[PDB]
């Protein structure tokens, strides 16, 4: 029946800074006249919904995108892999990293 | 802020919400055509009326923009389609009466019934039957009677309707800053943008005769050949100084002479190439045909077909009560949806038509990246030309043998080549003079040169002169031959085919040079030529975003519409016509009439 629960920003005053999240939903003025919150001439909503359909072609079907960000500031690091370990041997001249 | 930014914002608001509604309407239409059921009818109606009830107000807001300072030739071009009044220039009464007139005219044309004198109770219609009788029969008198009945029980009552429709349409065009309806129709072939590629509405008119003049000798020789065959046919009917009547053309309007191909066989003993039985012997279904055609397109260089076409689109034999009208069509529903609508069978014509529709679909993907208002061809002829080019080029015996259908030792000689060329000519060029005369007549009757009383006589005299079709029975003013036409009773342009034939011939000829092929043009094959496919895609990708003058610059090196592919294709046939009838003289005399 069409998935219209996902929306995106369509009109903005300017661009967006990196690592910034804006949820502003206010009428957009495309001229030099106030809109008074009315979708008149040169007055459009900044947010538009999506029209995802299973019959849509490849590239229009909804995709899920997640970005993982890694930072390393002065505080000690705490997120990394398991550092797998080998087995134990005894009674033999070896070298170890306990 | 500048007006251009406001126009861009308005277009961005319009297109995103319009594309979804258009896709919904197209999906509803496809569902209605795929499932013939009562519910789908109102589903289509309720999903299609909203599209118009939305586009009306979308175009309503695009008048306050002062469309005289917008630049870049694209934003203004995009808004121009939005700046279209349509039919709101007149009052409600005139518009509604015109709509009712068009509806009743369509119903009357589709409900044409003629009853024979023997049984005035059981009539016959233009559906197979009466049309079948007057197409593949032998009796002259019954054909003449059928023609008279068709022109006497249909075109008699349409005369006042067309009389008022012409003046009403001219008045509406005048209210739309168009002095003539012919100008309104020619507005498609009009560009006023980039310098050097601009075109005028009146330029097409003169180009029509400037491209029709040089094909006259071929038409005259073909008419002489047809008259000689009629000498071999029924005697005491056709004169060697005159020309054949209307109902011996083989068609209700004489558009196609395919029905006369049997009566005009060149040699007879040589049969045409057909491997339909060989197709059956190899167990060829619709899937195999489509896969082979797609492989041929890939070898041409066209992009690979995406998934869902094999599933969403209907292919063949719906079968049971799940009925579906399967008139061969290529559907571009939008939102990256492309489908075919077919009932394919094991025959050459089905093969060519499947190639035609899938080439249409490929062209639909070609301009898919363009905006919604620019997802079309540069003009109305390019789409059909590109659709038919692949069908024309896939019927060569070399292509038939290359796909494991013809025998590997098969050899073609001059006789079968001449037969194939004559059969193709009898179908392709046999409608060009008729299209030319019909378009000229419609253009001048919309302009207003001919008065009310001088309506039928001018049409018939120009048919006698330009085409060579005389009256089997006279008609002065009480009938209307153009009224009994699909494209005239439904308000459809007919110059589209005239431009399409030349466009497709130009593209095929240009690919023949840029495909490394030597020999006759009719045997030219564009298969296994990636460069030709890329060159074609160079123009196909352009879509409606570029003028047709600029579009006719990548495939060929000349922007103007040239006709030399038509003569270059039928050179052996033209020489055969030259050296075959050395005694008969070409042409016809308009004074002679079958009745007087």
């Amino acid at each position: 029946g069409g998935n219209y629960n996902y929306r995106y920003r369509l009109f903005r005053k300017s661009n967006l800074k990196p690592f910034e999240r804006d949820i502003s939903t206010e009428i957009y003025q495309a001229g030099s006249t106030p809109c008074n919150g009315v979708q008149g001439f040169n007055c459009y909503f900044p947010l538009q919904s999506y029209g995802f359909q299973p019959t849509n072609g490849v590239g229009y079907q909804p995709y899920r995108v997640v970005v993982l960000s890694f930072e390393l500031l002065h505080a000690p690091a705490t997120v990394c892999g398991p550092k797998k370990s080998t087995n134990l041997v005894k009674n033999k001249c070896v070298n170890f990293n306990f | 802020s500048t007006i251009e930014e406001q126009a861009k914002t308005f277009l961005d608001k319009f297109n995103h919400e319009a594309e979804d509604l258009f896709y919904q309407s197209s999906l509803a239409s496809w569902n209605y055509n795929t499932n013939i059921t009562e519910e789908n009818v109102q589903n289509m109606n309720n999903a299609g009326d909203k599209w118009s009830a939305f586009l009306k107000e979308q175009s309503t807001l695009a008048q306050m923009y002062p469309l005289q300072e917008i630049q870049n030739l694209t934003v203004k071009l995009q808004l121009q389609a939005l700046q279209q009044n349509g039919s709101s220039v007149l009052s409600e009464d005139k518009s509604k009466r015109l709509n009712t007139i068009l509806n009743t005219m369509s119903t009357i044309y589709s409900t044409g019934k003629v009853c024979n004198p023997d049984n005035p109770q059981e009539c016959l219609l233009l559906e197979p039957g009466l049309n079948e009788i007057m197409a593949n029969s032998l009796d002259y008198n019954e054909r003449l009677w059928a023609w008279e009945s068709w022109r006497s029980e249909v075109g008699k009552q349409l005369r006042p309707l067309y009389e008022e429709y012409v003046v009403l349409k001219n008045e509406m065009a005048r209210a739309n800053h168009y002095e003539d309806y012919g100008d309104y129709w020619r507005g498609d072939y009009e560009v006023n943008g980039v310098d050097g590629y601009d075109y005028s509405r009146g330029q097409l008119i003169e180009d029509v005769e400037h491209t029709f003049e040089e094909i006259k000798p071929l038409y005259e020789h073909l008419h002489a050949y047809v008259r000689a065959k009629l000498m071999n046919a029924y005697p005491s009917y056709i004169s060697p100084i005159g020309c054949l009547p209307a109902h011996l053309l083989g068609d209700m309007w004489g558009r196609f002479w395919t029905n006369l191909y049997s009566l005009t066989v060149p040699f007879g003993q040589k049969p045409n190439i057909d491997v339909t039985d060989a197709m059956v012997d190899q167990a060829w279904d619709a899937q195999r045909i489509f896969k082979e055609a797609e492989k041929f397109f890939v070898s041409v260089g066209l992009p690979n077909m995406t998934q869902g076409f094999w599933e969403n689109s209907m292919l063949t034999d719906p079968g049971n009560v799940q009925k579906a009208v399967c008139h061969p069509t290529a559907w571009d529903l939008g939102k990256g949806d492309f489908r075919i609508l077919m009932c394919t069978k094991v025959t050459m014509d089905d093969f060519l038509t499947a190639h035609h529709e899938m080439g249409h679909i490929q062209y639909d993907m070609a301009y898919a990246a363009q905006p919604f208002l620019l997802r079309n061809g540069a003009n109305e002829g390019f789409h059909e030309a590109v659709g038919e080019i692949m069908s024309l080029s896939a019927a060569t015996p070399k292509h038939l043998k290359s796909i494991g259908l013809l025998s590997p030792d098969f050899q073609e000689d001059n006789e079968t080549e001449i037969n194939f060329l004559l059969k193709q000519a009898l179908t392709i060029v046999g409608t060009l003079p008729f299209t030319y005369m019909l378009e000229k007549w419609r253009w001048m009757v919309f302009k207003g040169e001919i008065p009310k009383d001088q309506w039928m006589k001018k049409w018939w005299e120009m048919k006698r002169e330009i085409v060579g079709v005389v009256e089997p029975v006279p008609h002065d003013e009480t009938y209307c031959d153009p009224a009994s036409l699909f494209h005239v009773s439904n308000d459809y342009s007919f110059i589209r085919y005239y431009t399409r034939t030349l466009y497709q011939f130009q593209f095929q000829e240009a690919l023949c040079q840029a495909a490394k092929h030597e020999g006759p043009l009719h045997k030219c094959d564009i298969s296994n030529s990636t460069e030709a496919g890329q060159k074609l895609f160079n123009m196909l990708r352009l879509g409606k975003s570029e003028p047709w003058t600029l579009a006719l610059e990548n495939v060929v090196g000349a922007k103007n519409m040239n006709v030399r592919p038509l003569l270059n294709y039928f050179e052996p046939l033209f020489t055969w016509l030259k050296d075959q009838n050395k005694n008969s003289f070409v042409g016809w005399s308009t004074d002679w009439s079958p009745y007087a």
